[PDB]
């Protein structure tokens, strides 16, 4: 199988 | 078989985290001091 | 078999977490003070 | 068999995380003061 | 199987 | 199977 | 009037008096660890 | 009037007093660690 | 009046007093470490 | 003499043996 | 004598032996 | 006479013995 | 504001005010 | 607004005021 | 402000004031 | 009067 | 009078 | 008044 892992940081200011 | 190890963090820090701003310290590991 | 480990931490730290801010820290391992 | 190891870190600091501003710091690692 | 492991951080201001 | 483990944190201010 | 203080005091250590021979110390003043 | 401070003291150590021969020392005091 | 301060002091010290022979030390006041 | 892990101080981390 | 791991201190990390 | 790791102190990192 | 000593640490010494 | 000593910790010494 | 010592971490020593 | 204050330590070994 | 303080520290071996 | 304060240290070996 695909192993898929990310990560987001949206900073609105 | 076959190890895997997945590990993921996201860190988010405020203004001043872990400091040692305005502080006065004296550390001593080992050694000699005759005052 | 096969060993599987996953570990995932999301961290939000505000203003100022572990801090030493204005401290005064007189601190010793080991050593000698003769004062 | 096969290992693998996945690391994935998104860190954000803020204005002065584990900063010394300021701080008035004496150390000592071994070593012999006479005063 | 495929394994998908994520994190967002939304930070409005 | 498929396993997914994700994690939010939509902070507004 | 007058303030008088004396003091006197002989001291006398043997082999390993206060010692952290072989010692494994974790110490923590503060500060942040994500492990 | 008149103050007076008398102070007299006399040390004798043997082998090794306060020593870290040998040991494992981790320290910390402030900062961040994000292992 | 007149302060009068004293001091006197006789200090020995044998082979290996406050040493860190051999010692393994880590150490940190403040800063950061991403690792 | 050993096949696993000896460990003095652990805070953390992961070790397979 | 030794097949797997001897930590004096850990912090974080992976060791695999 | 080692196979594996011995550490004396480790912040984060990866050793596979 | 201080006729006297104000002292946060102290290890011997000798203060007179 | 002190005519005397005001120590935080102390540990031997001597304070005169 | 001040007629006295203000002392952050003192080991031995004299001050006198 | 006169203070006199002393002290000894004879240790053999 | 006469203030005498003093201190002695014989280590035979 | 004198004031006299002294100390030894014989250390034979």
């Amino acid at each position: 199988g695909y192993e898929v892992h990310h990560q987001k940081l949206v900073f609105f200011a | 078989s076959g190890y895997e190890v997945h590990h993921q963090k996201l860190v988010f820090f405020a203004e001043d985290v872990g400091s040692n701003k305005g502080a006065i310290i004296g550390l001593m590991v080992g050694g000699v001091v005759i005052a």
